[PDB]
């Protein structure tokens, strides 16, 4: 605990380095940029106590500019680059030394982007002086394509391979650096690769019926022909022939559907390489990972030690260095096969982060700068010796040491659409918020602000979680998935994880690499709600958007001097929406600002109605509460209910030609039956005084309606065209049913005294124009009336205010006062059920004027004359009793009804209307209201 | 309107981009002689300094340039 | 995830303010806003809401309530 | 901190809270919303951990230098 | 309207811990700015971003600011 560094300079001193790096250039962008930088900048203010000890360069395009990337205010420094695809911007590798060179940096971090698979770069450096955070080329030379990795592997303890055109292999070289020279391979190569018609064939006849052909320029989804018969391999494989002309082509033998594993290989610039440990991904969709796990608990001790022992003697052999993954494709019965090397960091690299204590990002860093495994400080901890020394450590005795502390489980969050496919999306994002917790984080590379562009790739960011095992691990992923809230334009894959972690599946970890493909055959896209409730939810939304365009429309238009007629600001709005081919039709309305009532087929049911700031609704329904969100479409309506999406299509299927506006038919363009195409115009119409086409959408047979000259109202029925349906056809078969129904919160016997206030502000709202339809009014109106009455005629109401009123305000009255009050309201409840029974308003204000009339001053006289208000106000009420109290409520609604209508009286709807509006010059919602 | 308000300026640039183009070189082609001819027109007087240069450049480039007259005489 | 359902008092003013624990909830419940003595130091509301909606327990934490020793009686 | 500890209150803009390893907190307002009259202080709280006294101050010192809270108050 | 309402010249003035502080600012192009005290110029690289926020180049390094404006205070 003595060291004292300050500066990246001292520090390469100290530890053994032979190179400072004080700037990185980042040739890479979004997540990469951003884990990069932050893992960095942590290691930079442990070691230096300066968060910003090592500056960041980064290449902005004008894409990720407009878009918000994150990783651009994270950066230290930015220079602009040519936009487009990655070629002209980051998988331009004398771009990039352009710039390390132009701003003068000494090291380029890669990562997992673009340019760490071209070979060409570290050379470009390292003829510059500049350290490249990866591999030499060499190294990537001789793990170039596929036929001299499978060779080169076999130099050293050799892995099994799935005959990679075949099983031969060349001399020994167990710890010596060799180049892929073509004298002794080039044999190997000859047999790797095939020429004529029955070379391939060869293959087949060792290596069994499941066997893929692929060229050595295939991929895209051309060159690569998979033959599952014996004898039509001639067919597939003249096809691959074909496929790129003139290159040549090799035989390999397909995969069994088996365990994907992995190995994380780190490292020195001086021979010393270490297994840190490893990782399961086989949960894989078309061959891309979805879901990552630490700890690679399908291998068997024993097994898994000889994988690992086998991918540090190929990094040893082959000579390379900073970091890199070796694949193995592990089979149920013990027996691995190895697949590849992937010479650079890899995108899930933190699940052996979080269970090794290590930061892999940093340890690139001091690598670069010539450091030796044995003085980083993670490693040395890991190995069980002091940070703080200079000891060397013999990996080859102490590789038992090292022990994964827990489990860890990586869920990456993708931009595909699993509705239909896996389209890739695109758009803007609304809300990012990921509520992380213990044992749980993650990480994007996009804001609430900011968007995902076209040359944006998918993988927007990752979610991570720790456990002390497997089912931990689970259950923590599990909820903060089910807890987080993405919202944009775009889709946004997450339900589909978290319905594969509930799958047991894969808590019970018998998966394949093909166990996704065959649950999407199956067609498994559940994580819907219940459709009752997306039904009601659909219509509130569509219902409130028309109701907040009317009242908006209708009272600009009032500001301007405009009136428009009594019935464009409505209140009741029909919504229809389709799902899963049934057509539901609904009305909605309010009995409040605040209440909706949603009507289908004659029943009715009551949700409370609470609009939040952030645009979405806050429902209560059947006493569960609810959060939604709707987004409208060009002819689809997006529900997002709490975490579950629901999507309703609007309908648009039954190709009816119909006039957009109101107006007048003049005539039509052509023969009634003849053949119309889309986009040309078939009928002329003219509203405003001017005339207006009307193109056909649809390219058919047409058959007119209305007879030429006619009155147009919008949405009218004009002309019907036959097409040749394909698709949507009869999506009507219309519900008739009744919506749920179980309470309602009419306060059945509930206390007296807050059934006043319910029945009262319902009447209230009547008053203001809050009104059920037809044969829903005068049916629950007739009932809050009675219930009124009765309850201003029962002499318990008082009280119970009273005690409302006191008991909220236990503190801050004067005792003399609250034990008088108290008295006096329990003789009143003594005497229910007596003619002579009065509710005691001038005692209370007795008492209270008493402690008034001896006046305590100075902040004990206002306390009191403010704490005892609601008191004040509950005796002014009962002055002459329930009787006196009862009349003045039913009078001041009739005042209610005086206040408007006095108004409208003497002359036309518009003449009053302007009256109100030259009154209340300074607010036009009172006219509206009116 | 914004590029127009700042017409005293660019008419110094203009100035200065005519004399490095058309300066020691008393030859037009048939595509600045448009340019120059239409720069002449320009009346208004916020547009004189451009205009009378150019003109300058229009009607000097047609004398010989010194090595013509020495050679025939 | 959704076995123990939360009912939370609402007032307007964490209404209007959006406040984070309002959308977390399986219900609420409006109460009158203004200081904590009307909303959630109101034992005897708190005792109304759990009778009202049948609730079988009561949190109260480190807000208000639970420096007041009448609310457990 | 300005002109001794005054509460202050208003709307939120942004409240990006980027967690890391070890590092995670909560916040009773989102991005939409905010505080008011009746909204105590204390809107949020973060927790850092490590093996030792000094990783969890680093950890907790770089998480704060790189969260965003911006808004009225 | 006349074309001097359309400025792209801006008279500044701060007050930091007592100084006054007096600037114009102008502009060599819709991203480059030009910071304009008592003689002395110093060209910024300005980008607007989505948020409301400005993105800067200064003297290399790079920032990403923000401001409110109050009754009496920036």
């Amino acid at each position: 605990r003595d060291f004292t560094v300050a500066s990246p300079a001292e520090f390469v001193t100290r530890f053994g380095g032979n190179k400072v790096i004080e700037k990185v250039l980042i040739a890479n962008n979004g997540i990469a940029a951003v884990k990069c930088m932050r893992s960095i900048r942590r290691w930079s203010y442990e070691m230096f106590r300066n968060e910003r000890a090592i500056r960041f360069v980064v290449m902005v395009t004008p894409e990720d500019l407009k878009a918000n990337a994150e990783y651009i205010k994270m950066a230290d420094h930015y220079v602009p680059v040519p936009g487009g695809p990655n070629n002209n911007n980051y998988a331009n590798v004398e771009l990039i030394l352009d710039i390390a060179k132009r701003i003068p940096v000494q090291a380029v971090w890669a990562g997992w982007g673009h340019a760490s698979e071209n070979p060409k770069l570290p050379e470009l450096l390292l003829k510059n002086g500049i350290a490249f955070m990866g591999p030499p080329s060499q190294a990537m030379w001789a793990l170039g394509d596929k036929i001299a990795s499978s060779i080169v592997a076999q130099t050293a303890g050799i892995p099994t391979l799935p005959w990679s055109g075949s099983g031969l292999r060349v001399d020994w070289q167990e710890n010596d650096f060799s180049k892929r020279i073509l004298n002794v391979p080039q044999e190997l190569y000859e047999k790797g690769y095939v020429k004529d018609v029955d070379d391939g064939l060869q293959a087949a006849e060792e290596v069994g019926y499941p066997v893929m052909i692929k060229a050595s320029e295939g991929g895209g989804g051309k060159g690569i022909r998979k033959v599952n018969n014996a004898d039509d391999f001639p067919n597939l494989f003249r096809q691959v022939q074909a496929e790129v002309p003139g290159s040549p082509i090799f035989v390999m033998r397909l995969a069994k559907q088996s365990r994907h594993l992995e190995v994380q290989i780190l490292a020195d610039q001086y021979g010393n390489a270490i297994s840190l440990f490893g990782r399961d991904c086989s949960v894989q969709r078309r061959h891309q990972k979805i879901i990552e796990e630490a700890p690679a608990t399908i291998a068997t001790p024993a097994v898994f030690e000889h994988m690992e022992q086998c991918a540090v003697k190929l990094a040893k052999m082959v000579g390379y260095v900073s970091a890199g993954t070796v694949e193995y494709l592990y089979s149920q019965d013990g027996s691995f096969y190895f697949l590849e090397l992937n010479p650079r960091l890899q995108v899930e690299h933190p699940c052996t982060e979080m269970v090794a204590d290590v930061n892999l990002p940093a340890a690139q860093l001091q690598i670069a700068m010539g450091i030796p495994l044995y003085r980083i400080k993670d490693i040395r901890m890991m190995y069980g010796v002091s940070p703080w020394g200079d000891s060397p450590i013999d990996f080859e005795d102490s590789a038992h040491v090292p022990c994964p502390r827990g489990h860890v489980i990586a869920a990456r969050i993708t931009s595909e659409n699993p509705d239909e496919g896996f389209k890739p999306s695109s758009g803007t994002v609304q809300e990012l918020n990921f509520r992380s917790n213990k044992n749980v984080w993650g990480y994007f590379s996009v804001a609430a602000a900011g968007g995902l562009h076209e040359f944006a790739d998918s993988q927007f960011g990752h979610c991570f979680s720790w456990g002390e095992n497997r089912e931990e691990a689970i259950s923590n992923m599990v909820v903060a998935l089910k807890e987080l809230s993405i919202r944009g334009d775009f889709r946004t894959t997450v339900e589909y994880l978290i319905k594969l972690l509930e799958t047991e599946s894969f808590q019970m970890n018998r998966i394949d690499t093909g166990w996704l493909d065959r649950l999407i055959a199956e067609k498994v896209q559940a994580e819907r709600p219940d459709t009752m409730l997306g039904v009601v939810c659909g219509a509130l939304h569509v219902a409130d958007v028309s109701l907040r365009n009317s009242v908006s429309n209708f009272l600009h238009s009032l500001e301007r001097g405009q009136v428009l007629p009594a019935h464009t600001l409505l209140n009741t709005v029909d919504v229809e929406l389709i799902y899963e081919g049934v057509k539901y039709v609904l009305k909605v309305t309010r009995q409040s600002p605040n209440s909706y009532v949603v009507i289908m087929n004659g029943s009715c049911v009551e949700v409370d109605v609470h609009r939040l700031s952030d645009g979405g609704l806050l429902l209560s329904y059947d006493g569960s509460s609810y959060t939604t969100y709707m987004k409208e479409e060009v002819d689809r309506y997006r529900i997002t209910i709490g975490n579950k999406t629901c999507v309703f299509e609007k309908e648009n299927d039954p190709s009816v030609m119909r006039s957009p506006s109101a107006g007048k038919l003049i005539q039509y363009i052509v023969e009634d039956g003849g053949h119309v195409f889309a986009g040309q115009c078939y009928a002329e119409i003219e509203v405003m005084k001017m005339v207006m086409t009307l193109t056909a959408v649809e390219s058919g047979c047409i058959h007119y309606v209305k007879r030429p000259g006619a009155a147009l109202d919008p949405g009218c029925v004009l002309a019907k065209m036959q097409l040749d349906n394909p698709s949507k056809v009869q999506q009507a078969e219309l519900h008739t049913g009744s919506l749920p129904r179980i309470q309602s919160t009419a306060l059945r016997g509930e206390k007296l005294h807050r059934v006043f206030h319910y029945v009262l502000d319902n009447l209230v709202n009547v008053m203001n124009g809050y009104c059920l339809p037809d044969p829903f009014f005068s049916s629950k109106v007739k009932d809050w009336v009675e219930r009124l009455m009765k309850t201003l005629r029962d002499p318990s109401l008082p009280l119970l205010e009273l005690q409302d009123i006191m008991t909220s305000v236990s503190g801050r009255i004067p005792p003399n006062v609250e034990k008088s009050i108290k008295k006096e309201m329990a003789q009143y409840a003594s005497n229910i059920t007596s003619v002579l029974c009065q509710f005691p308003s001038q005692q209370i204000a007795n008492i209270l004027d008493s402690h008034a009339a001896t006046l305590n001053r100075k902040s004990e006289r206002e306390v009191f004359f403010m704490n005892t208000q609601s008191i004040v106000q509950l005796v002014q009420r009962y002055r002459s009793g329930i009787r006196g109290h009862m009349k003045a409520v039913v009078m001041d609604l009739l005042r209610q009804y005086l206040r408007v209508e006095t108004q409208f009286q003497n002359g036309h709807y518009d003449k009053c209307v302007f009256a109100l509006r030259e009154e209340n010059k300074s607010d036009m919602n009172t006219v509206l209201n009116y | 309107i914004f590029s127009h308000a700042q017409v005293t300026k660019k008419n110094l640039l203009v100035t200065m981009l005519i004399d490095q183009l058309c300066g020691r070189d008393p030859t037009l082609t048939d595509e600045l002689l448009n340019i120059l001819t239409e720069l002449t027109q320009l009346s208004k007087t916020t547009n004189a300094k451009v205009a009378l240069r150019a003109r300058q450049v229009l009607i000097a480039s047609h004398l010989p340039s010194y090595e013509l007259r020495h050679n025939q005489v």
